[PDB]
């Protein structure tokens, strides 16, 4: 019996029901609410009512622990939302707030319901005060599968992270008719709103799989590191791996001139456990990474800067993803372990046409901000504000660390040579720029003054990082009462 | 004693004063502070710049940096300027040891003539024919019956194999000698033509040699060189099968007594062409260091380091040539950084992201410890795998087994061509040529296949895999223990091959057709994420290597080979039909600036050829050198940007077309 999804699987496309069978356990599924029915009467909407009503809602399990999920269903009206729809979304949410318990949701609608009249707005307006609510309570993660247009965009947006699939889905406030109705131009969905888009330009989806199948796939791996609530402990799996496995390479990955570029992931991987690293928006804002990754069996946050890419540049895209996964990472009760590699500021005037002082503020305040266990490992350099940003000891930082050929100054050589000596006989560069950059440019200056804990091998790194996540597993800091801070938009 | 080599046989040397009780002595250049070399000696200096001029070739530097290790010897070593008159003369200026040959040995017998004067002194078998010009075919076919040889047409004045010609019989010698006079006389001015006993089918065979300042001269047993690619060896064995002592007892005896006849020190090593009917011709000889020793010494134990270290202070031997004996055969094999399946391309400046030698009662020289990196301009040779025998079939099969656990991430090698040369029925039939190589690759070189068996094992054991590496994400007591699986490689699902699995204890498991279908109850081994899986099912043994996944694709190594197996249960399967499959752009064309910069160094050509994985140029901006290569294309058509053009912005630095 594989009736009435001949018509979907034709299309090579997959049906709701599956994707729900794929995600879960084999047989673990508690399909919630099937009977219900939209009581429209209106435009001949009195007739083809339909027992389902477009969504599909359950219980679930995953990894034996559970879940909530809800998916859109494209054959029935297109998936658009009334006042009845949404009431079953409203009910899985409260019913996983008042238990700890997480909500994932595959989008596919194809916009509101026009015989329902604001009916459509007012399950709208509820599903997003429940998003609003409950954000920062239980984790909310979303996928993409369709179709997603009009004012539905704005709660996939709310959620913590937004994936997308390749082929066939996209997303969009407005659509391409009006946009030739009044610019003038002719641009396709794709062209508009296409996954691509939004993985590289925007900056609005977290990631993009190549199937749906895939996507089930690594979306169980994604959920396996998440915390089941906001109370409940950061989770612990059993790991083979052990803090005593050798790691002599770190010795050599830092080149010993100070122009040539070298890979982040050469010192990432060491370090954490094999196999583990689940990396968050890879193809946006390149010069910085973050993800997700494994410490001894345990859940950490990683945020390391990238050399090869811009010469590991602060920059307002970068300022914006390293936020985002900090203030989330510091909600849950995630350590943070942060790379330091930093020369500055991105230098231009559309930078600061476009806002470069709010931007950048935000990976401080999310820094500052942040009460959960902080490591911090400065291999090469660190200058300006851009040293105090990236997680600087002065931040109420647990435990900080330097490798033996860093170098921690004001600004460059150059300019504090220029500063120092105003009209000062001409050739100072050479007799001046070598002297300032090998008694100022090291970190003796900064270990002395109290900046950094110790200067380690670059080979202890491990063996470090190990034991001070293990010391820090009970810490507890609270800040001055507030109803809520005040982050710069 | 100090050293003159940066490579393994630095260790080595490092490695024999361990038992010697001699304090050692390596210097070093600035890319090599890292090597393990350096912190394997007791002394360590610096020799300037790592390029390979002022990098130990520095002769002045390194002569001049013999002064305050107070070491009264120092070690040539084997590469480099080792061996060297200018070198003697610097350093019996300074009157020290030269822990080697002596110079008028090494200039009689390594200079490229007069070589054929010392070997036709005592004749010593050297290549035959007739002595002079052919100027009539009657001569031609009377000097070919004479021996009845190939010919070995070869011209007076040409060199490096033009001008040569095979003749089998009497129309062929007449008919090559119509061709190469014509060919000669057009392009070396020359017609004088010789012939020679052409080989059959050469083996290459090698006959090692080792001598002594005062006396007790010995014969090392021989070795094999047959294998060659681009004029470079790649596979050895000592006590190659067409031995007869008839032969070699001779060989040996003629060995010494030319040792002897130009008062030759540290000998190097005699070279012989053998036809099947077991002829020798010395010539070619060598009188460098050879390493592929560890062979002999496998089969024999003379410590030849030892024993000329010793010879340098004006003793004797500790060895001679009546104890020398054979305890079985020894196998071989130098692994490069060389790309074959890529048209050979060269993969330099990747340090190892990690690596792991195999150490099962096999012996392993190397210099390249892990995070360790290789130069464009040095040696990209990885390791000297050489595994101890006794018989072919067990010295082979040690080398399968032992090929197969050597894990080498961060950069790519010729490991498949080792593997694929040795399982070959034809290397283990017993006999092999020089002509080998290309002769069983004819167009580049594509890796044998997989039997069905090898294929399904290959299925049972990514099976227990997911399934082990799939218990642990499980909570507590709340998992399961047998699944349904349908494995499949390739992306059309070829071959779909229902498995189950039991997990009946931590390394065993229940493999079998499906439910309710007999079961085997085989075993694998393996710790999570990591590269080693050994398997074993009865009495056969195999070796995978798991390389990552994606949760749906398997990336596993069968026989040095990589392969994406998928393994999906009956859903995912029954799914995976009905699923788009794109075809990612193929566009050959310009490729552009991916940011502002300037251009300081460049490295192709415009209009010229391009491979994949070169680097073309380097922009410089906010003080950084990136370098943008070439991902993949055959050749380019476009107009280069020059040096120090400060202008990027995306802009059209190369074109491809
Ligand atoms: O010396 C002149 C240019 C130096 C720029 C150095 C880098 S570029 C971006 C960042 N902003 C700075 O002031 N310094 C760094």
């Amino acid at each position: 019996p594989t009736a009435a999804e001949d018509l979907r699987h034709k299309k090579k496309r997959l049906t709701a029901m599956e994707r729900v069978q794929l995600f879960c356990d084999p047989g673990t599924f508690r399909e919630r609410d099937a009977l219900v029915e939209h009581e429209c009467h209106n435009f001949g909407m009195e007739k083809r009512k339909v027992p389902g009503d477009g969504f599909i809602t359950g219980t679930g399990k995953v990894f034996g622990r559970p879940v909530f999920l809800f998916s859109h269903d494209f054959t029935v009206f297109g998936g658009s939302l009334s006042r009845t729809n949404a009431a079953k979304v409203v009910r899985i949410m409260e019913e996983a707030a008042k238990i700890g318990v997480p909500v994932i949701g595959f989008n596919d609608s194809g916009g509101a319901r026009i015989h329902e009249g604001v009916d459509s707005l007012a399950g709208y307006a509820d599903i997003f005060l429940r998003n609003t609510l409950f954000s920062g309570v239980i984790p909310q993660i979303s996928v993409i599968m369709g179709p997603c247009a009009g004012g539905a965009v704005y709660s996939p947006a709310i959620t913590d992270f937004t994936f997308m699939v390749e082929t066939s889905s996209y997303m969009f406030v407005t659509g391409p008719e009006v946009v030739s109705a009044v610019g003038g131009k002719l641009v396709t969905k794709d062209e508009l709103g296409g996954p691509h888009v939004h993985a590289t330009k925007s900056g609005v989806s977290a990631g993009t799989f190549p199937n749906d199948i895939v996507a089930m796939a690594q979306l169980r791996r994604l959920y396996s590191y998440l915390p089941l609530s906001n109370r409940d402990p950061v989770p612990v799996l059993p790991t083979a791996d052990e803090r005593y496995r050798d790691v002599s390479s770190l010795n050599t990955v830092v080149p010993t001139e100070v122009k040539e570029a070298y890979d982040m992931r050469d010192v990432i991987y060491p370090v954490i456990d094999h196999d583990s690293f689940f990396e968050i928006q890879p193809q946006f804002a390149k010069n910085i990474i973050c993800g997700f990754a494994r410490v001894e069996g345990r859940s950490v946050c990683i945020i390391a800067n990238q050399p090869k890419v811009q010469a590991g540049v602060l920059d307002i895209d970068s300022s914006v993803k390293g936020a985002r996964m900090v203030r989330f990472a510091d909600a849950f009760n995630i350590p943070i372990i942060t790379f330091v590699d930093v020369p500055g500021f991105l230098p231009g005037v559309q930078q600061e046409y476009g806002g470069i002082i709010r931007h950048g503020a935000k990976l401080l305040y999310a820094y500052a901000e942040a009460t959960v266990p902080k490591v911090t490992i400065i291999t090469r350099k660190a200058y300006g504000g851009a040293y105090d940003v990236m997680s600087s000891k002065h931040l109420r930082g647990d435990s900080n660390y330097a490798w033996p050929h860093a170098e921690i100054a004001v600004m460059g050589a150059a300019g504090a040579c220029k500063l120092l000596y105003s009209k000062e006989t001409a050739e100072q560069q050479a007799q001046r720029i070598a002297d300032y950059e090998k008694t100022f440019c090291t970190p003796l200056s900064a270990a002395r003054k109290g900046f950094v804990d110790a200067v380690i091998d670059p080979s202890e790194t491990r063996m470090r990082v190990c034991e001070d996540l293990e010391r820090l597993a009970r810490k507890q800091l609270q800040n001055p009462w507030k109803k809520h801070g005040n982050i710069p938009l | 004693v100090l050293v003159a080599n940066r490579g393994e046989i630095a260790c080595r040397v490092m490695a024999t004063c361990r038992r010697l009780g001699i304090k050692t002595v390596a210097v070093y250049s600035t890319a090599d502070e890292q090597a393990k070399h350096v912190k394997v000696a007791d002394e360590s200096v610096c020799i300037g710049p790592p390029a390979s001029v002022e990098s130990y070739l520095c002769i002045d530097k390194i002569v001049d940096a013999c002064k305050k290790t107070g070491a009264q010897a120092v070690h040539p070593g084997y590469g480099f300027l080792s061996e060297n008159g200018e070198f003697q003369s610097a350093l019996q200026k300074n009157n020290i040891v030269f822990v080697g040959p002596d110079a008028h040995s090494i200039e009689s017998m390594g200079d490229k003539i007069e070589s054929k004067r010392l070997a036709q002194r005592a004749g010593v078998t050297c290549i035959p024919g007739f002595i002079g010009e052919v100027k009539t075919h009657e001569d031609l076919l009377r000097f070919a019956r004479e021996i009845g040889y190939p010919v070995m047409i070869k011209a007076s004045g040409g060199g490096g194999g033009k001008g040569m010609r095979v003749a089998y019989n009497d129309t062929q010698c007449v008919e090559y000698y119509d061709m190469c006079r014509e060919e000669a006389k057009a392009a070396f001015h020359s017609d004088k033509m010789l012939v020679e006993r052409f080989i059959d089918h050469p083996r290459h065979i090698e006959i090692q040699v080792i001598a002594d300042r005062r006396g007790n001269t010995v014969y090392l047993p021989e070795r094999e060189c047959s294998i060659q690619r681009r004029n470079q060896k790649v596979i050895e064995e000592a006590p190659s099968v067409l031995l007869d002592a008839t032969t070699r007892k001779a060989m040996g005896e003629e060995a010494v007594a030319m040792a002897r006849a130009v008062q030759y020190v540290s000998a190097g090593t005699v070279e012989n062409v053998v036809n099947p009917q077991k002829q020798f011709y010395f010539l070619e000889m060598n009188t460098r260091l050879q390493v592929e020793h560890p062979i002999t010494e496998e089969i024999t134990g003379v410590d030849l380091v030892e024993q000329m270290l010793r010879a340098a202070a004006d003793l004797p031997l500790s060895i001679t040539q009546d104890d020398i004996t054979i305890n079985g055969h020894a196998t071989e094999c130098r692994v490069y950084a060389e790309d074959p399946m890529k048209n050979y391309f060269p993969s330099i400046g990747r340090l190892t992201m990690y690596q792991e030698p195999t150490g099962a009662g096999v012996r392993c020289d190397s210099g390249i410890i892990e995070g360790s990196q290789i130069s464009v301009y040095y040696d990209p040779l990885i390791c000297k795998l050489s595994t101890w025998g006794r018989d072919r079939a067990e010295c082979i099969g040690r080398m399968e087994k032992a090929l197969d656990e050597y894990v080498i991430r961060g950069l790519r090698h010729n490991i498949c061509l080792l593997r694929d040369v040795v399982t070959e029925p034809r290397y283990r039939s017993g006999s092999i040529t020089t002509n080998y190589l290309q002769e069983q690759y004819p167009n580049g070189f594509k890796k044998a296949e997989l039997t069905a068996e090898e294929m399904q094992l290959m299925y049972e054991v990514a099976a227990c895999v997911h399934l082990k590496r799939e218990r642990l994400h499980y909570t507590q007591g709340t998992a399961p223990s047998e699944r349904q699986l349908y494995l499949s490689v390739g992306a059309g699902q070829e071959g779909e091959t229902p498995v189950y699995v039991r997990y009946l204890d931590d390394s065993h498991f229940e493999i079998g057709a499906s439910k309710h279908g007999p079961f085997r109850k085989m075993e694998v081994v393996w710790k999570a994420s990591y590269p080693i899986i050994r398997v074993k099912d009865g009495e056969a043994e195999t070796v995978l290597q798991f390389w990552g996944t994606n949760e749906v694709t398997y990336g596993m190594q069968m026989r040095g080979t990589t392969f994406d197996v998928n393994v999906m249960s009956d859903l995912q399967s029954t799914l995976a039909h009905f699923v788009p499959i794109t075809e990612a752009t193929t566009n050959t064309k310009q490729i552009l600036s991916p940011m502002p910069g300037v251009i300081v160094a460049i490295k192709v050509q415009p209009g010229q050829m391009v491979v994949a994985g070169e680097e073309l140029l380097t922009l410089e901006a906010m003080k950084m050198r990136n370098k943008i290569h070439a991902q993949a294309d055959g050749k380019v058509k476009e107009v280069k940007v020059k040096l120090g053009a400060t202008v990027e912005d995306n802009e059209v630095l190369v074109e491809l077309e």
